[PDB]
């Protein structure tokens, strides 16, 4: 996020660092529940790739955070990588994450939410903070 | 453009 | 990267106004924020955009793509949840 | 959901 | 591939198409080995992608082609998803391919090999022929 | 995306020469090409860029990136196939 | 830019 | 490798 702001640790408990095997930070995800994360089928999320869950500053060793196993990566079928519309991917976790005071879930909209232009919202994430 |  | 979680406060825009800085590029199942002095970017996609709705955090928007220099200037593209909540649903269901 | 125990600060 | 040409069918062989279930082709890719396909890591390749080996025209139903499945994704763990570099994911397929007059390998080169700069080669692809 | 299958001939740049174009975004493991009136696009990416080598046709580079519009006067940037290798053979000998 |  | 049986035209 550029000019963003560092949030207070563990407000966002749905927000999840999807992280190869050799531990980087490539996309987020958002926990939907206990069992499944929704990400950018973009991310191009692979079974080998972790979900860790209860972060807040990556470079300590004292946080308990979980780092969850995906057992299956489901990306939407309509996801069309040419104009990267339809840009989702469900990720169904082989262990669940354990919900807590810093892990817990979004809630999903119903189809027929309105989110009218100029309401303000609000995104979090360990993207770029500079280009 | 790019992806994010 | 940083290494703690970063946030911001943006605005939603309309499809129609997003289609003023990127065209055709912006399609039904994309939602724009921001342009707004703050930006998502690389190492982002994939997080949440949420909206709070009757005192709950809903997730309205997957940050997927933007300007390729994370300008605070251009609005961000994100996925555009109410359109594909339905698959999200149908995919729990059958599994 | 969307209600988390640590209040966001914004 | 804007500006290009139509190839003489079957004359690059390790040519195959990347398809999602719904039979939409969304990445190019080669075969090195019948049990193995290089493609990009961007491409975000899951095992419920399909691999087709042997076809010229995806407009036609009278061409011997191999729909192969996909066993495994390996996706390179030096791939940054942020820079796009060592952008290379391997497949392994469930299933071998059959090779034939349309259907074969390319080579790899040695790490040491040169190929310099003003040297004329050659790429083949579904992608758009205009923007 | 077209029916058949398209082919197109291209010149090899140099890294250096490539990063006029694109500057820092080149990186070792990548080498661009075209630039010359042809250019890669979208739905290529994963495709081969082959040269000719001893008689036997080589993989030298993997369809990545380039300019959203497919400019034929920008170089398309590929994947350095020798600098991949290794991982390569790692990974076929292991599985 | 872009992917391709 | 990279010998195929019906040769490109370019």
């Amino acid at each position: 996020i550029v000019n963003g702001e560092e949030a207070v640790p563990g407000s966002w408990p749905w927000q999840v660092s999807l992280q190869d095997k050799t531990g980087f930070h490539f996309c987020g995800g958002s926990l939907i529940n206990e069992n499944w994360v929704v990400t950018a089928a973009h991310c191009g999320v692979t079974t080998s790739d972790v979900v860790v869950a209860g972060e807040f500053d990556q470079g300590s060793s004292s946080e308990k955070i979980q780092k969850l196993k995906i057992a299956k990566v489901f990306k939407n079928s309509k996801y069309n990588s040419l104009t990267i519309n339809n840009d989702i991917t469900l990720l169904k976790l082989s262990t669940a994450a354990s919900f807590s005071q810093t892990v817990s879930a979004v809630c999903l909209p119903s189809a027929s939410d309105d989110f009218a232009a100029g309401t303000t919202c609000v995104t979090t994430g360990w993207g770029l903070t500079r280009y | 453009p790019g992806a994010y | 990267t940083p290494d703690r979680l970063q946030q911001a406060s943006l605005p939603l825009l309309s499809n129609t106004n997003c289609k003023k800085y990127w065209g055709t590029k912006i399609k039904d199942a994309m939602i724009c924020a921001g342009a707004s002095g703050v930006s998502s970017c690389m190492g982002d996609s994939g997080g949440p955009l949420v909206c709070k709705k009757n005192g709950a955090w809903t997730l309205v928007g997957i940050v997927s793509w933007g300007s390729s220099t994370c300008s605070t200037s251009t609005p961000g593209v994100y996925a555009r949840v109410t359109a594909l909540v339905n698959w999200v649903q149908q995919t729990l269901a059958a599994n | 959901c969307g209600v988390p125990a640590i209040q966001p600060v914004l």
